[PDB]
């Protein structure tokens, strides 16, 4: 249900410096008739240029195969370009130029203290990063396993049942049939 | 599960050995009672429980003769060819009796010692013949062979 509100809420566009927008992450625009101006809430007062005066072919939009929610808005009016106490944002230009980063440190001691934790040092872990029946009595639980599950490994049977496995295996071979291959593989019959 | 109680009375019936009856049967087997196991134990092919008093006769391979032995090998003539494990449950000591009936009498499958000879069925017509020497099987196989139509011309050669 992609529709069209309006496009005809004719907006404009202005390019900002990074210290102002970025905080806005409500002043006064003063036009005088073809040299206008911003009275800033406080705050100092900047220059407006016009960028491009035929921006037609531009528009605006916003957003609520898989669609989804379209909702446009308007048109764009005139494109701008906001031109700008100037010497201490100059001086906050040249505070630009200064930044950096640091530098590596130095470890300063008798040295093998240190190089005492390289080699051998007798001091390990200290981190959790890693660190890993009768005959007849065994062959009814097995007819009763066999009631449940006849094709079945035995793997978990071993597991299942976790008794004596050697006289599992005893019985296993005595009254049932294992089958090799197949889809049944290692499976009783 | 009754099929417990009546595959472990089949093992008795196997265990026995001997035609005992259906009652002894059922008082070896003591809280064994039921009759829909003598409803699958005429109907068992293995176990022959034949209806003439109580008689409990096994399958598997009924050769317990070395003359029912020579029948059996010539049964798998241009069939195929069986271990020993029918012929050892059937027959008690048979490796023996593949000893005593050498030259293409029971040309068995001497595995290993270990093994105790794992045997096989074939038989050949001589079979033994050992009385070739192993130098002259040694002999027998430092000879190189010039193929194809060599040999033949050389045969000419030599005389055939």
């Amino acid at each position: 249900d992609l529709d069209l509100e309006r496009s005809n809420r004719q907006v404009w566009l202005v390019r900002l410096p990074m210290f102002l927008a970025e905080k806005w992450r409500l002043g006064k625009i003063r036009i005088n008739k073809s040299k206008i101006t911003l009275l800033l809430n406080e705050p100092h007062e900047y220059d407006l240029e016009l960028t491009k005066k035929v921006v037609e072919n531009e528009y605006v939009f916003t957003e609520q195969t898989i669609p989804k929610k379209t909702a446009i808005v308007g048109t764009v009016c005139h494109e701008c370009q906001v031109m700008p106490y100037h010497k201490i944002v100059e001086q906050r230009r040249n505070i630009v130029k200064l930044n950096n980063k640091e530098r590596i440190t130095t470890l300063d001691e008798t040295v093998g203290v240190t190089m005492s934790h390289t080699g051998m040092s007798m001091r390990s872990d200290n981190s959790n990063f890693l660190k890993v029946m009768p005959k007849k009595e065994i062959l009814d639980y097995l007819f009763k396993l066999f009631d449940e599950y006849d094709y079945w490994s035995l793997k978990g049977l071993k597991e299942r049942t976790r008794q004596p496995e050697a006289h599992l295996k005893e019985c296993l071979d005595k009254v049932a049939t294992l089958v090799k291959k197949g889809p049944y593989a290692f499976k009783y019959t | 599960h009754d099929s417990s109680k009546l595959l472990w009375a089949t093992e008795y019936i196997q265990k026995k050995g001997k035609p005992v009856l259906v009652n002894e049967l059922l008082d070896y087997l003591s809280m064994k009672k039921d009759d829909k196991v003598i409803e699958l134990l005429k109907k068992l092919d293995r176990i022959e429980f034949d209806p003439k008093k109580g008689t409990f006769k096994y399958l598997t391979y009924d050769v317990h003769s070395p003359s029912e032995l020579l029948k059996l090998l010539r049964s798998q003539v241009t069939f195929k060819g069986i271990s020993c494990k029918d012929l050892k449950d059937g027959w008690p000591q048979c490796d023996e009796t593949i000893n005593q009936l050498e030259e293409d009498s029971k040309i068995l499958v001497l595995r290993t010692k270990k093994d105790k000879t794992p045997r096989y069925v074939w038989y050949n017509s001589g079979g033994n013949l050992k009385c070739i020497d192993e130098e002259f099987v040694k002999m027998w196989e430092n000879v190189q062979l010039p193929q194809f139509a060599e040999l033949p011309r050389k045969l000419q050669d030599l005389g055939l």
